[PDB]
């Protein structure tokens, strides 16, 4: 369906995603952004079923907003984990959302992967959507388990590009979201792997195939 | 762009040490970077620079060096467009005026400054700037150039009388008409300055000069 | 006192220090001997300890004992510098009340007058300073010392 | 899932814990840490499915936290193991979560508890748990004896976990061992380059 | 001005803190400062004695430190 | 009418006076002074410190469980000044909310979140004419993550604000103005330095002059994740240095 | 109220722990007693005491000696006294609040 | 009852007498020669200036008779 | 933990025909800190006095000038505690709106919501109204906006307004100094001057807070930036 | 003041310019009226000594008793109005019972005391209800938390004491505690002491007549709050009588 | 606006984009499943009368949900002068549907609208549980949404005339009634412009 990863590197956090957002394995839309920008500090990657993921991010975003403003501490990924676990329990474990919360605290940058389980899951470096294990499996492979920031950013982009190649569901532009805690650089075109063929030639017709007997403006 | 605190300090150390001749290359750089607002948000970087440019002229006063600084500020004044903008202009004319390097530079600079104050900047600023131009000509004893300007100064600035600044132009003008031996004009202008002086928004010193 | 605090004056009127002022006064013939050799550190540390209390009484025993060594200090043009520092330092802190110290300092100023011609003139200016601030005995001593400088 | 174990020490506890919880082929948690606290008096080692353990884990944390600050001296461990019981009594035909609680409270003195997913709470010497981490029955019995020496206890725990990860599938990857004394938990991480490999089963 | 002064004593901080104190209040604090100098046995009044006085005798510099609403 | 609104209701229940602000609310600040406790808190860069009386009045009262330094939770602790009845009541309410926050929200609790949360509650109490504006004032210490060590104080009125230095109690005005002179003649804050400033302010103002068994000092340190009372050992070492200071 | 008739505002405020200690010795001075070291007990117990309350405890204690049938004050009688007066004053109505 | 701040009136024949009464209790004149047996229904009505512990030394509360006390009264 | 509440008549009409409580609440806001809001039509600028009269207050995160959400902010005058609950409440409404729409709440919409709260406090008994006047700012839907809400529960539209001490003089100084079709820079300059015309005297950068509002968002500037501005104004 | 129809004693939400709350204070004068209840902490238990008021001639034991069991190992002695005390017994016993059920260990006195105090304190704040007219002690022995004594007044304060008195004689009775070393001392010896203090303090106008009730909760009872044996009561009574002569 | 299921009450919307305008065609039928007996009753609502949202399928959930949403729209419209954008309504619809449990309202939305009164065009389509997608290309929506999008992407020159478009989109409808069976007969085109609503009646089988 969707192919999302976010990473903990030696810099901050790099999220990688294919564009396409699908209602099942078929595209509802071939435009917009799968990885979503929320408040300035919080970025969230989305994966699995579309319907469950967008709405979960949105609801938690209000809660997190209240907590950030009052507390006047920057958002913690462990904190973010607990809120999703409690909310998703409230709903009663309906739908499938593998969610990637990633925010920078005053300490290091912290990244977590929350599956729909309502777990308290601490990764090391994680990729979500599809099958949780299947995406996670890549991180162990390409990352030596820490390398410089620039090298790591090419690395995630390359690993995510391979999942786009292997699984045609993801389509269009690959976006990279470099997320700090006030800087959200949304690079639409990190890599474009595929694009369509021009829709130059019409399938238009004159009225003589269907006609009109009205042109009026009601009041 | 890359000026930060360091270059501002360096230029400052440079002036303190030897003089102006070393600081021009650096100076040129800080002003050019300022066109944006330097790095990131305005912060102490912009404060330190704005303060540094006002105070810079009129230490060892006159020189070719003082002139070099003058060219650099001309794109800069427009480009800032904040509350602090107001501050560059008022400072820089006042110190420059105190120690006149020469007539041409000051008259021409001031004119550009007025044009900018007149359209899409506040009324408040305009009144400080105008007082410099009239004061300069009078010192020079070119009464004629001050008298021409004097008419505009009276009419335009009149909208604000709840200010010290308006008192100042009217006083400067009365001294000039007196010299020409335009005696009704000088007398009328002198009462006019005292009328606007009545405001209790004027600080003690303005009152002392008025007597 | 009413300088701002009072924790040194009233609040703790007995301290480690006041008691110290008494024991160190007996030890003074040795203390004076060490001062003659130099030992700029040795004399000052005890002086400071004694005068961190703003009661007139404690200050009086401590002030008495330091004065005798001071004549030598004034004589040698390496020592004299040390003495001055306490008067200016005590005054700045939370004060020490000028009356107690002022009687002893008066006699310090008299000593600097006759030693030598030229380095005495610098020392005279500095000593005249230590005296200046009192409303007490010092006023006459202050005027007289200025008069000495004037003559040369 | 994870091999979790705790064996009773000198007057306190020695722990063992694995690092994967598997739902068949897909890893529910690729990285699992069951060494962390849940108050400074009690620690527990959590087994079964990922979601069932996590929900229990956050409530005992909340109740326990309020109790140590409200009382003024900390609470005892016996309270912590009863808090987990309550939850399981509701969930005894739906979920299950097999928690084995150990540390030491200062106030009444050392405790080793097993609170089950049916709801019970009982005192044991050593309990090891999970679904497929029940395959060390011989191993736990031979190793544990009444008041086992601390050096022996340390070796036996690491050794028991190894037998687990090889033989059961669910287990695997870095064994997290923790030895606890009266106010302090000290963890060592034993490589997954080290594992003793099973000898001739064919 | 009437009093003799030290060169440690700087007026500026003290006046800045309120926006105004009454005529009768200027007179008292100065009178207090002048008396305080007598205890010290110093004709010159210091920054410490003067500061203490400014704050005292009229009192109540801060009454929004907990009493804000 | 003069000498309070006795033909009026304005000190009888909560409703605005003809003069603007309530009699009752102003009056609540007067209940603090009754407690007999004065607290001085000083903000440093090593710890944020509270110095309050350990002071016991008899052999019959505990001192092994009577303290006005309270551990709201590990990172953040507080002191209550004023009425003892109201003092406990806020502490328990604060403790429960602190556990509940940590559990649900998952965020670590800074100085601001407890302070602001209580303050909003104490606004409701002031606002209702059943409840009364609080008899106590809470001065919190705790480490802010962005700022560093922070000292906040919340009003019984329901206002919270940050402080580099604060004082609350019988001599609220006298101690804060005293501490103001200490800020002005600034101290580069070491561990020992913030503790020293707090005790000298309180010793001068009360004019008792404390010793180490008579005070108990509360620190929340940048290497201590928990709230700890320094007790007599460290206090005496500072105490002597205080006599040698000025 | 405004200065220039009341420039100096001296407030003779409630005497400290240390202040009560020396004043009780003087008070102790005409008192015929078995002995008194109880000064320390008396100060710790005292809450809101002013000068009048201090003289009072000394009288109240001597009164208990008369019930005892002794012209010598017991150590028990000073301790009894501080607590009692302390209790009565606070319970009935507390002191007047005014600027300090 | 002196809680005065009375910006409007407040009598003050009564104020003068309240202050004068303190003065006579004070040891300008003896108080070992004059003893005061004071009866007032409540101390709630009364102000602390009067009560003290060196204007009125003992505070003796009078509860309503006990069960045995009423039999003695009869 | 046993109460029903009391609701009683001091919150009903007097014989004069005006509400006894509202007049008193307006008195509370007059006693407050002065606060100016100016709509530039190039952004909205709001200025208040930072001070609380002792400057032993840390305020590097505690401010009088608080963002509600991404580009709407409130500045207040009047009572500090009452404002604190109104700040917190206002946010909660903003986020509720944020869940449904995706855009942050308009200043026009937000005031009505807040107004209901002010109203409950007046109309029911056993409570009393909030004594805080609000300057609500935003830039949204292509126009910058300034609203006023006074303590009674009225909302009024102004393009330049002054509050607190010498609310009357501020409105006249704004009329005089600020003219229409000037820029944002000019707006920022005029507000600090209205605060000069509204409590006068000494200013430091810890006695003023200035915050600027755009679609980029509301931000309260750092202490340094505010310092540069001071020097400009008389 | 005390005679009024608005606020003061009607309310307790009211404050005077001093800061006082008169209603909460009137509740305190109410605890004072009846005889003394003392409870003494030992390093091994608590011993109570209570005057049990004899209000008639047709008495049976336990009649108008002031000794309650909050928990198995907590005893509660009340002083002041017994009407308010019965409602307070139900609330304290209930907080303890649920505690035992959930936590499964002996209620810490520090926790129980905080919860009842909060409840008293919720009423003192309120002008909607009056606050309880009694003051009580909770005293206990456990080996999971040690021997603890707490005291809760009509205001809503909980602080630990090592020896406390509530009721009329408490200022006199408390003095007798400073004389005794009671922090370290067997519960067997302390029973002898609580009994002698009560006999001397009683007089025929604090209350007509009393029945001596002492209670155990210590090493002797093995951590159980029980009433003392017939033997124990009488020897402690005897020592009280012999000291009285 | 929104409805329950996808073709279980007919209704199919397809949009082609013109530089100036958006053209939308839908059949004008109505009645559950296969039968589409009656032909007078609406599915598309106006949310500024220059912005529309249409939810398509069962009429009951169509009228109940549409009206209940209109009350909240209206209150916002009157309050703030600037009546709510395109963007605001897509998000409002996503949140309103997810909120229910009983009789789950899963619409397949077609928003047809230039923003406000301004001349900037938008077309969008959403999924069954209708998370929002920003797009400015072309949109087809219904049970078989992906079929109408494919074909809507292929037909235009780039942006034909508005005139040319009413005729294309009408033909797009006519072929589609044959591909399903849950709707058929009668076709209405609403050319949605920035200042006007042109309603045109397309030729029916």
């Amino acid at each position: 369906t969707t192919i999302a990863g976010v990473v903990y590197k030696d810099g901050i956090v790099l999220g990688a995603d294919t564009r396409a957002t699908e209602g099942m394995v078929v595209a509802d839309k071939n435009c917009s952004k799968i990885h979503f920008i929320s408040p300035n500090i919080y970025c969230c990657g989305a994966g699995t079923a579309a319907d469950t993921d967008m709405t979960t991010q949105l609801i938690s975003s209000n809660l997190e907003l209240h907590s950030l403003t009052t507390g006047r501490l920057p958002r913690v990924v462990t904190a973010n984990r607990m809120l999703k676990q409690m909310l998703f329990r409230y709903q009663g474990y309906i739908g499938a959302a593998l969610v990637l919360g990633g925010v920078d605290v005053t300490g290091p940058h912290l990244y977590s992967i929350y599956p729909h389980g309502s777990t308290d899951k601490l990764p090391y470096v994680t990729m979500g959507s599809g099958s949780l294990a299947a995406m996670a499996v890549f991180e162990d492979k390409f990352r030596p388990d820490m390398e410089e920031e620039e090298a790591k950013k090419l690395v995630s982009e390359a690993i995510a590009a391979g999942i786009f190649n292997d699984l045609g569901s993801g389509s269009n532009i690959d976006l990279c979201v470099i997320s700090k805690s006030k800087l959200d650089f949304l690079r639409p075109y990190s890599v474009p792997n595929k694009k369509g063929t021009r829709f130059g030639r019409y399938r238009c017709e004159k009225g003589t195939t269907a006609v009109l007997t009205e042109k009026v403006t009601p009041l | 762009m890359a000026a930060a605190a360091v270059v501002e300090f360096q230029r400052a150390q440079s002036l303190l040490s030897t003089d102006r001749e070393a600081s021009i290359d650096i100076l040129h750089s800080i002003v050019k970077r300022d066109i944006q607002e330097n790095d990131e948000e305005a912060v102490q970087v912009k404060e330190q620079s704005i303060l540094e440019l006002g105070s810079l002229l009129a230490k060892t006063g006159q020189a070719a060096e003082l002139g070099g600084l003058l060219k650099y500020v001309r794109p800069f004044l427009n480009s800032i467009s904040k509350a602090k903008a107001a501050r560059l202009v008022r400072s820089l004319l006042d110190l420059f005026l105190d120690m006149e390097a020469a007539t041409g530079q000051e008259v021409e600079l001031c004119l550009e400054c007025i044009e900018w104050a007149k359209s899409e900047k506040r009324t408040f600023l305009r009144q400080a700037l105008e007082a410099r131009l009239v004061s300069l000509y009078f010192d020079t004893k070119r009464y004629q150039e001050a008298l021409h300007l004097g008419s505009q100064l009276l009419r335009e600035l009149k909208k604000m009388d709840d200010k010290a600044l308006l008192v100042e132009v009217q006083l400067l003008e009365s001294k000039t008409y007196h010299a020409l031996s335009n005696l009704p004009k000088a007398r009328a202008a002198l009462t006019s300055a005292r009328t606007t002086a009545n405001a209790i928004y004027c600080p003690p010193k303005l009152q002392a000069t008025l007597d | 006192m009413a300088d701002g605090g009072s924790e040194r004056a009233d609040g703790r009127i007995v301290k480690m220090e006041v008691d110290y002022s008494a024991t160190v006064d007996q030890r003074l013939p040795e203390c004076e001997k060490l001062a003659k050799e130099g030992r700029l550190q040795e004399v000052i540390e005890t002086l400071l300890s004694l005068e961190k209390q703003t009661r007139t009484a404690s200050d009086m025993v401590s002030t008495s004992r330091i004065l005798v060594a001071v004549v030598k200090m004034c004589y040698e043009a390496k020592e004299w510098d040390l003495l001055n520092e306490n008067i200016m330092l005590l005054s700045k802190r939370r004060s020490q009340l000028k009356q107690a110290v002022a009687k002893m300092v008066q006699q310090c100023c008299t000593y600097v007058e006759e030693i030598t011609d030229l380095p005495v003139k610098l020392r005279l200016i500095d000593t005249l300073r230590m005296v200046t601030e009192g409303k007490i005995y010092v006023e006459i001593e202050r005027a007289r010392l200025t008069k000495t400088l004037a003559t040369i | 899932t994870t091999i979790m174990a705790v064996q009773f020490d000198g007057g306190v506890v020695l722990g063992a814990d694995s690092r994967t919880t598997t739902g068949s082929y897909i890893a529910n948690r690729v990285t699992d840490k069951l060494t962390p606290i849940h108050d400074h008096i009690f620690c527990c080692r959590s087994g079964s499915a990922a979601d069932t353990q996590a929900v229990a884990d956050a409530v005992t944390y909340q109740l326990g936290f309020h109790s140590i600050e409200l009382n003024e001296p900390p609470l005892v461990h016996t309270a912590a193991s009863l808090f987990k019981e309550m939850c399981y009594r509701y969930r005894e035909d739906l979920m299950a979560g097999i928690i084995i609680a150990g540390w030491d409270p200062q106030e009444g003195g050392q405790v080793y508890s097993v609170p089950m997913g049916g709801m019970m709470v009982r005192q044991s010497f050593a309990i090891g748990g999970s679904g497929s981490s029940y395959i060390y029955g011989y191993v736990d019995a031979t190793y544990r004896e009444g008041m086992t020496k601390d050096e022996c206890l340390q070796f036996t725990a690491n050794a028991l976990a190894l037998a687990m990860e090889r033989d059961g599938s669910s287990g695997g990857v870095i064994r997290l061992a923790a030895i606890q004394q009266s106010g302090v938990e000290r963890q060592v991480l034993l490589g997954d380059q080290i594992p003793k490999v099973t000898i001739s089963t064919l | 001005s009437k009093m003799n002064l030290s060169e440690e004593v700087d007026l500026e901080d003290y006046v800045a803190r309120p926006d105004k104190i009454s005529g009768a209040d200027i007179n008292s604090i100065c009178q207090e400062s002048g008396m305080l100098a007598v205890r010290e046995n110093r004709y010159i009044v210091l920054a410490k004695d003067f500061e203490k006085a400014y704050k005292t005798v009229i009192k109540k510099d801060e009454q929004e430190h907990e009493f804000y609403k | 009418m003069s000498r309070g609104s006795s033909a009026g209701f304005d000190r009888h229940i909560t409703i605005f006076s003809p003069e603007g602000r309530l009699y009752q609310v102003e009056y609540a600040f007067k209940a603090i002074n009754q407690g007999g406790l004065t607290s001085v808190a000083v903000r440093g860069k090593d710890c944020a410190v509270i110095v309050t009386q350990k002071k016991v009045p008899d052999k019959l009262l505990d001192s092994s469980t009577v303290t006005h330094l309270f551990k709201i939770t590990e990172n953040i602790g507080c002191v209550m000044t004023g009425m003892t009845a109201d003092s406990r009541s806020q502490v328990q309410r604060a403790r429960y909310e602190a556990a509940n926050w940590k559990y649900k929200y998952g965020y670590e609790i800074p100085v601001d979140m407890l302070c602001k949360r209580i303050a909003d509650i104490s606004q409701v109490y002031t606002q209702n004419a059943e409840m009364r504006p609080l008899g106590c004032c809470m001065i919190l210490i705790g480490i802010d993550e962005e700022q560093g060590p922070q000292v906040y104080k919340c009003d019984p009125a329901g206002y919270y604000c940050g402080f580099k230095a604060t004082a609350a109690g019988v001599k609220q005005t006298e101690s804060t103005s005293f501490l103001e002179k200490k800020v002005k003649k600034k101290f580069d804050w070491t561990f020992e330095q913030t503790v020293e400033t707090a005790i000298t302010c309180l010793s001068t103002v009360l004019s008792i002059d404390f010793k180490p068994s008579e005070i108990e000092v509360g620190v929340v340190t940048v290497e201590n994740p928990k709230f700890r009372i320094l007790t007599e050992a460290e206090i005496d070492a500072h105490l002597v240095a205080l006599a040698e200071r000025d | 109220l405004r200065p220039g008739r009341l420039d100096r505002k001296i407030h003779i405020d409630l005497p400290n722990e240390q202040a009560r200690l020396d004043i009780l010795k003087i008070h102790a001075g005409p008192i015929t007693k078995h002995g008194e070291i109880d000064y320390e007990a008396i100060v710790k117990l005292s809450d809101g005491f002013n000068g009048a309350d201090l003289r009072n405890v000394c009288t109240e204690a001597g009164m208990f000696a008369i019930r005892a049938d002794h012209d010598f004050v017991v150590q028990e009688d000073f301790m009894k006294a501080v607590r009692k007066v302390a209790d009565s004053k606070k319970l009935e109505s507390k002191l007047d609040y005014k600027p300090v | 009852t002196k809680r005065f701040d009375s910006e409007k009136a407040g009598d003050r024949e009564v104020q003068r007498t309240m202050l004068e009464l303190l003065n006579q209790l004070d040891g300008f004149q003896p108080n070992t020669q004059v003893k005061v047996i004071a009866a007032t229904n409540r101390v709630d009505i009364l102000d602390p200036a009067l009560l003290r512990s060196g204007r009125l030394d003992r505070k003796i509360e009078f509860p309503m008779p006990n069960e045995e006390a009423r039999a003695r009264i009869m | 933990m046993a109460e029903r509440g009391y609701s009683f008549s001091l919150t009903t009409f007097s014989p004069s025909g005006k509400l006894v409580q509202i007049e008193y609440a307006l008195a509370a806001v007059a006693g407050g800190a002065p606060s100016v809001g100016i709509k530039a039509a190039n952004g909205v600028v709001l200025a208040t006095e930072k001070k609380q009269k002792s400057i032993l207050y840390d305020e590097r995160s505690v401010h009088k000038v608080e963002p509600i959400t991404k580009h709407i902010g409130l500045v207040y005058s009047g009572m500090g505690p009452d404002y604190r609950v109104l700040v917190h409440r206002a946010r909660k409404l903003a986020q509720q709106y944020y869940l449904v729409y995706q855009e942050p709440i308009p200043t026009a919409q937000l005031v009505q919501r807040v107004a209901s709260v002010m109203q409950e406090y007046t109309q029911s008994g056993g409570v009393r109204p909030f004594g805080v006047s609000l300057l609500i700012c935003g830039w949204n839907e292509g126009r910058p906006y300034l609203f006023q809400s006074d303590p009674s529960g009225a909302y009024f539209a102004w393009k330049a307004t002054a509050m607190g001490k010498n609310y009357v003089n501020g409105k006249t100084f704004l009329e005089k100094r600020y003219n229409e079709d000037l820029e944002l820079e000019d707006a920022i300059h005029t507000a600090i001057l209205t605060l000069k015309e509204s409590f006068e005297g000494q200013m430091t950068e810890d006695n003023i807070e200035v915050g600027i509002c755009n679609e980029a968002g509301f931000r309260r500037l750092t202490p340094t930036e505010v310092r540069d501005y001071l020097a400009a104004i008389a | 003041m005390s005679s009024i129809g608005t606020g003061y004693d009607l309310s307790a939400s009211t404050f005077s310019p001093d800061g006082r709350v008169f209603q909460v204070e009137y509740a305190m004068k109410a605890v004072e009226n009846s005889s003394t209840a003392i409870g003494i902490r030992c390093k091994d238990g608590v011993v109570f000594g209570v005057e049990k008021l004899v209000l008639s001639k047709l008495y049976e034991e336990g009649s108008n008793k002031r000794l309650f069991n909050v928990d198995r190992h907590v005893g509660m002695a009340v002083a002041g109005l017994l009407a308010d005390a019965r409602s307070l017994a139900d609330i304290a016993r209930e907080e303890a019972s649920n505690f035992r059920s959930n936590f499964g260990y002996n209620i810490p006195l520090k926790h129980l005391a905080d919860r009842v105090a909060m409840y008293v304190h919720a009423y003192t704040l309120y002008s909607a209800v009056r606050p309880f007219g009694c003051s009580f002690m909770l005293g206990s022995y456990s080996v999971n938390d040690g021997a603890q004594l707490y005291m809760i007044d009509p205001s809503g304060v909980s602080y630990g004491y090592w020896g406390c008195a509530i009721g009329k004689a408490r200022q006199a009775a408390k003095t007798e505690i400073e004389k005794l070393q009671m922090k370290e001392m067997t519960c067997r010896d302390v029973v002898k002491e609580v009994a002698k203090i009560i006999y001397i303090v009683h007089d025929e106008v604090k209350d007509k007549a009393f029945e001596l009730e002492l209670s155990w909760v210590g090493e002797l009872t093995k951590g159980r709050h029980e009433i003392v044996p017939k033997d124990v009561r009488e020897e402690a009574e005897k020592y009280a009588k012999e000291s009285l002569k | 606006m929104s409805v329950m299921s996808y073709n279980g009450g007919a209704v199919m919307a397809m949009k082609g984009k013109n530089c100036v305008a958006i053209a939308a065609d839908r059949r004008f039928g109505i009645q559950a499943q296969m039968v589409t007996t009656d032909f007078q009753k609406i599915f598309p609502m106006g949310d500024r009368l220059y912005i529309g949202l249409a939810g398509l399928a069962t009429d009951v959930q169509t009228v109940a949900q549409r009206l209940k949403f209109r009350l909240n729209l209206y209150e916002l419209k009157e309050g703030r002068q600037i009546k709510p954008y395109t963007l605001m309504s897509m998000v409002a619809n996503l949140l309103y549907e997810k909120r229910f449990g009983p009789y789950y309202t899963e619409p397949v939305i077609a928003g047809l609208d230039p923003k406000t009164f301004k001349p900037f065009i938008c077309s969008l389509d959403l999924i069954g549980c209708p998370m929002v997608t920003d797009d400015f290309v072309v949109s087809g929506t219904c049970s078989e949404q992906m079929y109408g999008m494919c074909e809507s992407l292929w037909e235009p020159n780039m942006d034909p005339e508005h005139l040319f478009e009413t005729i294309s989109q009408a033909m797009l409808n006519a072929v589609d009634r044959d591909a399903v069976s849950g709707m058929g007969v009668i076709v209405h085109i609403i050319e949605k412009d920035k200042i006007t609503t042109r309603t045109l009646k397309a030729r029916m089988d």
